[PDB]
RNA sequence: AAUGGGUCAGCGACUUAUAUUCAGUGGCAAGCUUAACCGUAUAGGGUAGGCGUAGCGAAAGCGAGUCUUAAUAGGGCGU
RNA sequence: GGCAUGCUUGAGGUUCUAACUCUGGUCCGUAAUCCGGAUCGAGGACAGUGUAUGGUGGGCAGUUUGACUGGGGCGGUCUCCUCCUAAAGAGUAACGGAGGAGUACGAAGGUGCGCUCAGACCGGUCGGAAAUCGGUCGCAGAGUAUAAAGGCAAAAGCGCGCUUGACUGCGAGACAGACACGUCGAGCAGGUACGAAAGUAGGUCUUAGUGAUCCGGUGGUUCUGUAUGGAAGGGCCAUCG
């Protein structure tokens, strides 16, 4: 009847982006239910939170069947 | 001496040659919610933050 | 509760680091009891602490460097 | 969901706290978790938090 | 076409005391300094007391390290 | 079982006078009938008065009664979640348009092993537009404990067997952010559950399901414990209103 009430913003996106230098335990992509997909060196975390595990340089690379986006990153 | 400082804040804030020690909050009377990475995360002793740090030295009286 | 660096060893007379002698300079208060000694340095000169306790590292330096810690 | 207590078998005041629907189960529960004290698993029933 | 003022001449508004912090310029310097009170009294005595020269810990305690911990494992604070 | 009467004492009843009472009589101080004192009369352990406690008490007093608001009064709204406004990074208002939460679950968690939807259509006894069965066509239009959004074939959906990792001590590094709070987490050490073994497991497809400090309450703990030895009371840990 009456309608306020928004909520507050989660503060969702894409951090490093394409040719980045990366440390071990970096938050790569806040996502809500996989946009982009666990790549090479990638961690999924427990709300489908991308996350890096070794040092390198973020991918963006689409891969395969079904045409899934896959952040592999790379030892360069 | 013709400055009394505050009680309050004489037991809140331990002082250290390190800044001021104060314990964590929130945990105490509802606790059979929380997470164990949740608990032992403020079970520690802090140090207090640059932004409060002239806040509490006026309450204090140590200006 | 008091404590007294090892350099400060030097600053008193008689060669006796009793309990008064440290009250008898202005290096301790009154009122003070019980009183260590830690490792801030050379200690100076040849002494017989008596009545104080000593750490683990001062102990290591005055005996060796030619004291004596009786009681 | 009211609340209850575990307390462990062997003879430390070492407890868990959980919840537990009185209403459709009636009885208790044996459940075979860690102690800190011991360092190994031992068996735990309980309720009745007060 | 909002306020105030008829003009002149007199008076009329960020001070003091006690504590403490930061800068400027000075004294002695791992040490610096006395308060009351004495005094032929702005000298001189008076070092009680304070701040330093070492921390960590709720505490006992231990100390260039210490606390948490089954750990001498990591980590916090410190030189 | 109870009597015999004492030792006592509580509670109830009657009577007596000597305490207290008399805004009763007449003598005295006194030339006054205030106040005393003497003496008859009445009441009498009551009334009355201190102190401790119940009840009644605007008789009286000190005070409280929120904000936003296309004037404020009335009404509506005060916290958290998802979408749109929001301009292809984050963020971003209106008494702008639409909806939900103040919880469930000991398996609806872990693991190993298996397996696919809805719908259409043809045939088939009492059902018939529809129940169960068989068949082809499917190409997720089903499903997800709970709103919508973003997802799901290593299916995050469905079934079976064993189980308690809905573990304790941690945590490099980051994301966010006035602060207090928040979110993700490799890896290490303890002791575990499945699997032949690599390996997986620090709750549930994700995001709502909640409230500081102060006080009190309960379990562990020489850490202190006001001369000493103990205790009370603190302190720290775990956990309740
Ligand atoms: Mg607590
Ligand atoms: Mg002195
Ligand atoms: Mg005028
Ligand atoms: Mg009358
Ligand atoms: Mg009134
Ligand atoms: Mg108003
Ligand atoms: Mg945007
Ligand atoms: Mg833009
Ligand atoms: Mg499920
Ligand atoms: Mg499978
Ligand atoms: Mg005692």
């Amino acid at each position: 009847t009456r309608n306020g009430r928004d909520s507050e913003s989660k503060r969702l996106g894409v951090k490093l982006f394409g040719g980045q230098a990366v440390k071990a335990g970096n938050i790569l992509v806040r996502l809500r239910g996989t946009k982009f997909h666990a790549g090479y060196g990638v961690g999924l975390g427990k709300d489908h939170t991308l996350f890096a595990k070794v040092d390198g340089v973020v991918k963006f690379e689409t891969k395969g069947a079904f045409g899934r986006k896959y952040v592999s990153i790379v030892a360069a | 001496p013709k400055m009394k400082t505050k009680s309050g804040a004489a037991k809140r804030f331990k002082k250290t040659a390190g800044g001021l020690k104060h314990k964590h909050a929130f945990k105490s009377h509802i606790l059979t919610k929380m997470t164990t990475k949740r608990k032992r995360q403020l079970r520690g002793t802090s140090m207090l933050n640059k932004s409060d740090v002239a806040r509490v030295e006026r309450s204090l009286r140590l200006r | 509760r008091a404590e007294v660096r090892t350099s400060e060893l030097a600053k008193v007379e008689g060669d006796v680091v009793s309990l008064q002698t440290l009250k008898d300079a202005n290096l301790i208060n009154q009122h003070v009891q019980r009183v260590k000694v830690m490792l801030s340095g050379e200690v100076g000169r040849a002494v017989t602490l008596k009545g104080i306790a000593a750490t683990k590292g001062a102990r290591a330096a005055i005996e060796a460097a030619g004291g004596k810690f009786e009681d | 969901r009211e609340l209850i207590r575990l307390v462990s078998s062997a003879g430390t005041g070492h407890f868990y706290t959980t919840d537990k629907n009185k209403r459709t189960k009636p009885e208790k529960i044996e459940i075979k978790k860690y102690d800190p004290v011991v360092r190994q698993h031992v068996i735990y029933k309980e309720a009745k938090i007060k």
